[PDB]
């Protein structure tokens, strides 16, 4: 037992739901009590989407517990079916659901339906979201891609784009406009946008694209041992690892790296004098493995910020933080807890702290100013505007982000001092 | 023309988009305020009151949850002993506390934790400093409001006796509007009078075979039971809610405790006139529009008779996830007869009698208002008519202007 | 003499400056005191340049005044001229050269240049920055503009974007992108981006875009009158806007309006659920006459606001501004004191203001949210990152800055309302 | 090999990148409290006013513009009048303050409004509780800091007689920093002393033939005038930047008032070897770099002669809006005597030999800061230097650091 306020990821099942909700004619039916339908909200409310998550729960009570568990879940699965008549299908346990008898397998193949239905594997308490979403893509994956014969355009795909993604619509929007600059074209981008035939077509693409590790890593594995295709392993956020990211691209495609750096207005802004009172703040920075060693590179190479402190919630990213740590000196903090945060925080007391949802609330409480830079995040960080974290206009969005809560040159040096 | 008493109403389960009583812990932490609760659960409820109290999870609020682990899950004699540690461990560190609630989730009552017993012995363990007490919130028995209904029916059993003859007010409502309530009791001349829950442990009402009680909130059933079992006795009363609601519902207190007929008007006719005239000013928008609500608290009976009495609207389909015949009597014999009524939920079939109707306002879920608003729907989420002030007679005209609101809005971005 | 501690708007000269820096290869002679260069730093410092502008001073002083003041001036041009080699060049007067008896017009011809010497007619002392902005641009095409042939294909020109102004460069680049769409490519964008053989060459275009009447009115009506050229009398601020504007185009030229709205968001974030509590929210609206007559049509028709006050700075768009309150039910605040904008939001009460720098102080100073829509404005509205007003990229990022300020659902129900 | 007092320093005129006057109220009104400094000038005036103050422009400052209309430059229209109606409307709502400064501007000195005759009249109108002076801050007669110089010189004349031996530190001086020489002067057993200008209106201090004063500040040519006039001394000293320039300073005023060497050892040692501790921490960055400076403030001088002997950077050209000769004398002696010194500019001559000279590090104005970055060259924006407590031992470490920054963050950013 494990006392919670907070928590920076919800149970495997709402991961699952990240991949289902991002794919369209894909129908998952979780098995569930009445009540666990609350994970839909995140998805019209946060996301704020024009229609129903493709989610639907055998919803067991009180009343039908028992033998009728099993019947409850043979219909959800016909129903969805039936009335959606969906292309593929997947089904998996929810927490609850997990200390029952009933087989996810055994029931969906009594049914026989026309259409693959792909059970998933979700260990509710020992596993958190991210590897919920990782893995019911990897399923999906390993369902149903093959083997294929080449595109005669040079072409990949977008690997770890989910629903209920930090940024994920525009990230995946100017990543594309990073290899079209390049000569090279999106085969499927998923799971975001793909529909389960899309991701039948998979293995025609010549490489593919890691966008986000902690929910494509095992998916882009997968298609290393079944269909020979490498797969990008530098994600590209901040002007330099973008840089790093297409000189890797041309290497897998022996292409010419051609570039369109005709609105990347960040260097300047932070070479420009007005920024010369950065050199030496102090940054903290939290959140998942990848936006936290993506920022920490930012901050001391491209801003001239000083970390003193880096962490992440996620474990399974926990040794490339630990290295990517280790060259600016400091131990990787890997925690879940946010008191740990706050405490490591108050220690080593930043000047700018770069975090999460609840990071920008210990910052508002300890009066430090602050910036968003990884999920979970509250739904003003799903905005109406263009607002990418990667590439060249993400590298823009990055700088005003970050600069905006401070202080500038003069005051200090204040409507306080001169008050 | 008007009344509901012999209407069949439609029983139905199925898929259905609801709140499990957890919920009810987003806002009673905020009314009870030396009490704390604690989920039994796993990391799933953690997330359900993470994401529902929303910013108020920064507020270093008055709950948790005690998520449970692999090591946890089987092995019975073991799940309850490492609990006491993890109270003691909370209780230690927050002595502001004397009343600790032991909630019940799901996982928790599937790994059939005997949460009642567990509760029985921390209270011995940690007296006289804390009581602890036990209820359920998990899906497999409640919905969204019969969070509270529990969790004061398990305070019930434990409270004071008395002789006295008291008026008990039930239901956690707005600190506003109970002063509102206390005020024009006391006006009337009737006291003295208690809320259930009290805001303090200290504080709480006493029962005995000569109280009276009353219901503030229709969702009240199994508490109920609880004060009916120690002797008090039920006032019966359509719940206030507008001008006629609140009128209604304070008669009967007058009609119970013996007030005189001009001594009524004399404190009534004034707030009254207020009431109905901050209620017209959206007559304009409501009036002959049409009215369909899928079951969320059980509030949906009573104030779809205010929106069709007051406001004028028409009424469809009011979906209720509980109906207690009983304590809904007052209210539902004052509905327009024309009304289809639902007990529980199917998802799927009432999204297409919804569709079938096609009515003016809907009310409804939040998981299911914005895919209806892209479909053409004006909608109002029902989750508001908990957390704002609406029972009795100041809130009338805001009542009104919750409905209001969207209808005004979709006129208003064309 | 008043009492001035803010202004809205600099002197005219500063204007002239906007409209030279604007150009490439063109040469602004003032004859001014040493010391009116500390407007070069406008330039350098709020919109960050990486080059000292096109503008240099005759640099008059104590120990050379009277007959020595007008040499200073033939030097200044003499210098100017024979150094950067421009394609042509203005002359013009400070505030305090206002007071001289030197002759501009005389000097420059004396002097007989291998190219034109543009001379501009800034009165100081009663005009203020914008005029001398729309004047000097004004003056130029008078003076290069000449009637051509159409061209072949249907091009338009983008008139009035200048230096410094605000989000003249994302605008710019957006206006250009929904007329693309439609199928007209743009002739010469002035002042912004050209040399006066841009302007040599605006006759060749079938229509212009008026894009912002503050520093464009007058340089369209001239190519009205000379080239025949109607000009668009609609400024594409919001959705609505945007689509009269295009329509007005369509009407201007024959072509069918065709929209690319699929990054178009702002009207469906209004349409959710989450924005109902925007319904009825009291607002008050202040700046240029421009962006106070759009934003409050965004704010009454797009978002459900109720405009509570409007007003602006510029005498120039008394008319334009008065004719549109009245269809909110209000009397225009026509007015430069920042003290009697304070009166009127006093008065007003209002729940949200949109307004200029100085009202983002009176917002803080008062406690009320705020959100900038409207030059004179600090650096940060300055941005990296693509944010522009106009158009379709507009309208959404209007939508997230304005709600940005405010409480959200929950709290506004419900942090120290718990704390 | 060091000094410059040989050097031929160039003089030199034609377009000009600097601040007037005016500016020096955006720094001076912060120090005298009850003080207010209104500008009779046009927009442009308030406009620079309102640019260089940025953010304490919102915050209800002690200084506004008088600002001249249409029907001002007419030959009818009064000036005595005009003035006086907005001066009494003015102090009607401000009763705190006690001080007012009819700072003239180009537009007034053009139509050359007696802004000295208009101080005595408002005077008399508003004694005892309220009084009146005039200056200059005009781009005609002033360049950035010296309008510090033409308003202390104002007050001047009108300080209270003396007969004693009183010390007068001269120079606005940011509060923490003049406590700090407060207290160095204490310990050392001169005093009392006072400050001008002084943190309020009735505690200036008063001058006679026995008051000696030094000079914390390089462009206080004026005030020297008016303060020699009135028959107190000055004290030659180099300028207190740095460690080396400040036990200079303070030894100058050691030896005035006749203090034993080693009451000074005592009091200086102990601060002393703490200030230089602190500067070798931007050693690395700074030594064997070339400077070069533009003309500002008047505080290139003393700074290149603290840059070059403390911090080992190289002179090329170091430019100066004014040399004042015999204030100079002292820190000229100090400097590398391969230096060019420039007392003008010549703008574009000047940016010819800057690129010429190709130097590590630039001070300049913001003007001319970002268009020399994007040229390739460090630049250090000297405007700070005004803004930042920089005399003295404590802030002698802040001071190095102020220049090893830019050079910091250029390494750091293209490694
Ligand atoms: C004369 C016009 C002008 C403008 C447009 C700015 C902008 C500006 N001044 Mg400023 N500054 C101007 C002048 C002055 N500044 C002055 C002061 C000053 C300081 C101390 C500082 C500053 C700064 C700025 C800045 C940077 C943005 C900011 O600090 O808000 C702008 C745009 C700021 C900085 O980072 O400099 C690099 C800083 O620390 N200014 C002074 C001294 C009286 C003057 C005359
Ligand atoms: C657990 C799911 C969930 C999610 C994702 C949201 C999002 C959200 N809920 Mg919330 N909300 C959830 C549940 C709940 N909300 C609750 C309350 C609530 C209110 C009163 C309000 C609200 C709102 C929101 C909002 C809008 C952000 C905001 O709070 O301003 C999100 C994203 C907000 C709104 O705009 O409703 C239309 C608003 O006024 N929520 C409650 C009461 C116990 C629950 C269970
Ligand atoms: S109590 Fe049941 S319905 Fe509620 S969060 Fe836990 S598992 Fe889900
Ligand atoms: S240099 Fe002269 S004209 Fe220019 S702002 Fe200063 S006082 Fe006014």
């Amino acid at each position: 037992m494990k006392l919670t306020l907070w928590t920076y990821e919800g149970p495997p099942h709402v991961g699952a739901m990240r991949v289902a909700t991002a794919m369209k004619d894909l129908q998952l039916v979780l098995h569930g009590p009445q009540g666990d339908t609350y994970a839909d909200l995140l998805f019209t409310m946060i996301e704020r989407r024009n229609a129903r998550p493709p989610v639907s729960f055998s919803t067991f009570e009180a009343s039908h517990m028992g033998t009728d568990t099993a019947i409850l879940l043979k219909d959800a699965l016909a129903a969805a079916h039936a009335r959606y008549k969906p292309q593929a299908m997947a089904v998996a346990l929810t927490c609850t659901a997990e200390l029952l008898q009933d087989d996810p397998n055994g029931i969906s193949r009594a049914l026989n339906l026309p259409v693959p239905v792909v059970p998933l594997e979700l260990p509710s308490y020992s596993r958190k979201e991210n590897y919920g979403a990782d893995e019911t893509f990897r399923a999906l994956v390993r369902a149903l891609a093959v083997p294929m014969e080449r595109t005669p355009e040079v072409t990949c795909n977008l690997l770890g784009a989910t629903a209920l993604g930090f940024r994920h619509r525009d990230d995946v929007a100017e990543v594309t406009k990073l290899l079209a600059t390049m000569g090279i074209k999106v085969n499927v981008c998923a799971p975001l946008g793909a529909s389960p035939d899309d991701l039948r077509k998979l293995g025609q693409a010549h490489f593919n694209v890691l966008m986000y590790p902690e929910t494509g890593e095992s998916a882009a594995r997968h298609l290393e041992r079944a269909c020979k295709q490498p797969f990008t392993k530098i994600v590209p956020i901040g002007v330099g690892a973008t840089r790093d990211f297409l000189a890797e691209v041309s290497k897998i495609t022996g292409l010419p790296v051609v570039t369109d750096e005709s609105t990347l207005r960040q260097p300047w802004w932070s070479a420009s004098v007005d920024s010369t009172y950065l050199t030496g703040k102090r940054v903290f920075i939290f959140g998942d493995g990848t936006h936290v060693i993506a920022a920490a590179r930012i901050a001391a190479k491209e801003v001239g910020f000083e970390v003193v402190g880096m962490g992440c919630y996620n474990r399974e990213m926990a040794r490339p933080l630990r290295t990517a740590a280790a060259e600016y000196g400091l131990e990787a903090l890997i925690t879940d807890d946010y008191l740990e945060v706050e405490k490591a925080i108050e220690a080593a007391a930043p000047e700018l702290i770069l975090g999460t949802q609840m990071e920008r609330n210990i910052a508002k409480k300890l009066g430090l100013p602050c910036a968003v830079i990884s999920a979970p995040v509250h739904v003003q960080d799903f905005p109406a505007r263009y607002a990418p974290q990667m590439g060249f206009e993400g590298a823009n969005v990055l700088f005003d982000t970050w600069v905006h809560p401070l202080v500038m040159g003069l005051e200090e040096h204040l409507l306080t001092m001169f008050r | 023309t008007f009344g509901c008493t012999d209407s069949p109403v439609r029983r139905e389960r199925g898929q259905k988009a609801v709140f499990c009583g957890l919920t009810s812990i987003v806002w009673l932490h905020r009314k009870m305020q030396d009490a704390f609760f604690l989920v039994v659960g796993s990391r799933t409820c953690a997330h359900l009151l993470q994401a529902a109290a929303g910013v108020m999870i920064f507020a270093e609020p008055r709950f948790g949850t005690a998520v449970l682990e692999e090591q946890d899950l089987a092995g019975l004699a073991d799940a309850h002993k490492e609990l006491d540690r993890e109270v003691a461990k909370l209780l230690e560190r927050r002595p502001d506390i004397r009343q600790l609630f032991l909630v019940g989730s799901c996982p928790s009552e599937v790994l059939k934790l005997d949460l009642d017993r567990a509760a029985e012995r921390l209270s011995g363990l940690h007296a006289p400093h804390v009581r602890v007490y036990s209820y359920t919130g998990s899906g497999l028995d409640t919905t969204f409001t019969q969070g509270e209904d529990t969790c004061l029916a398990a305070m019930v059993p434990t409270l004071d006796t008395t002789e006295a003859a008291e008026l008990i007010v039930v239901g956690a409502l707005p600190d506003v509007v109970e002063d509102q309530c206390l005020s024009l009791l006391t006006q009337l001349g009737v006291g003295p009078v208690r809320m259930l829950p009290a805001r303090r442990s200290d504080i709480e009402p006493a029962v005995g075979p000569n109280t009276r009680f009353i219901l503030a909130q229709p969702f009240l059933g199994e508490t109920t039971g609880a004060l009916e079992r120690r002797g008090a006795k039920r006032i019966a009363a359509p719940f206030p809610f507008g001008e006629e609601g609140t009128t209604l519902w304070l008669k009967a207190v007058a009609d119970a405790y013996g007030v005189s007929a001009e001594k009524f008007e004399a404190v009534t006719a004034a707030p009254r006139a207020r009431a109905k005239k901050a209620i017209a000013a959206h007559l304009e928008t409501l009036t002959g529009k049409s009215l369909f609500m899928f079951p969320d608290s059980q509030l949906e009976i009573p104030l779809a008779r205010f929106l069709a009495r007051e406001c004028g609207m028409k009424t469809t389909e009011i979906a209720t996830p509980f109906l207690h015949k009983a304590i809904m009597a007052p209210d539902l014999a004052l509905l327009p007869s024309n009304t289809a009524l639902t007990e529980g939920q199917d998802l799927e079939a009432q999204l297409d009698r919804h569709e079938a109707i096609n009515p003016d306002l809907t009310v409804c879920g939040l998981g299911l208002a914005n895919p209806l608003e892209a479909k053409g729907h004006a909608t109002k989420w029902a989750i508001e008519l908990v957390f704002t002030p609406v029972h009795f007679y100041e809130q009338a005209g805001d009542l009104a202007g919750l409905f209001s609101r969207p209808l005004r809005r979709r006129a208003l971005l064309n």
